[PDB]
RNA sequence: UAUAUACAUAAAGACCAGGC
């Protein structure tokens, strides 16, 4: 599950942009690896990479 | 920030009257004044001059609180004679006796210089 | 001598100049009141301080 | 003549100093 965007605000700085919540980037962190999980077994299926 | 003027203590604003005549249902003949913007300057001179009329059986003040400037006082006096007759009457000796005070400490000042 | 009635003070009072320090804590400073103001972002609460 | 200018933004965290 992903808590909505209330469980994890973002931060809005007048400065420069915006910042995110140590959670966006822990599921962004997840995310990625997920994807990079998604296609070594979908195209080679290489047994020990995945490991 | 909360400071209050420091003329507050002396200047009556609108609407508020000088003194205010509450009869005091505890005793008969008692009679409690309520000064305001006044202190212990003249309240004590009053209540000095109450207690010399035989015909005055209570005579007091206090001030409420400090941080606000009122006085009250507290008169009882004989029957046949009202308070209000017994705080006027002390007003007016104290006038005579201040009006009799600054002329004897005019007379000592022209003796005092070359006498 | 007592300052609003004028008489003597019964018991002798203890006077001498001595020495006294202000210090960097003031009453303006300290002071705070609180309604319905600014909320904090994540748990809809008061701010704090 | 009518009608209008209504409020939001300064993040969060860390350590340090002091108060009762």
């Amino acid at each position: 599950p992903v808590p909505p965007l209330s469980v994890r605000p973002a931060v809005v700085m007048q400065g420069s942009a915006r910042n995110q919540d140590d959670l966006t980037h822990k599921l962004a962190d997840i995310v990625k690896i997920n994807n990079q999980l998604r296609r070594n077994e979908q195209n080679g299926a290489a047994a020990h990479v995945i490991a | 920030m909360n400071a209050p003027p420091a003329f507050e203590s002396f200047l009556l604003f609108e609407g508020e009257k000088k003194i205010t005549i509450n009869k005091d249902t505890k005793v008969p003949n008692a009679c409690l004044f309520t000064i305001n913007k006044e202190d212990h300057t003249l309240g004590n001179i009053i209540k000095s001059q109450l207690l010399k009329d035989p015909q005055v059986l209570f005579a007091g003040y206090k001030v409420p609180h400090p941080l606000e400037h009122k006085i009250i006082i507290r008169v009882q006096t004989t029957p046949d004679y009202s308070p209000q007759e017994a705080f006027t009457n002390a007003i007016t000796d104290l006038i005579s006796e201040l009006s009799l005070l600054e002329e004897r400490f005019r007379v000592a000042i022209k003796d005092k210089q070359e006498g | 001598y007592n300052g609003f009635t004028g008489r003597k003070i019964t018991s002798q009072i203890f006077i001498g100049p001595t020495y006294y320090q202000r210090l960097k804590h003031m009453v303006d400073d300290k002071i705070h009141s609180r309604a319905r103001g600014p909320i904090q972002i994540l748990n809809r609460q008061p701010m704090e301080g």
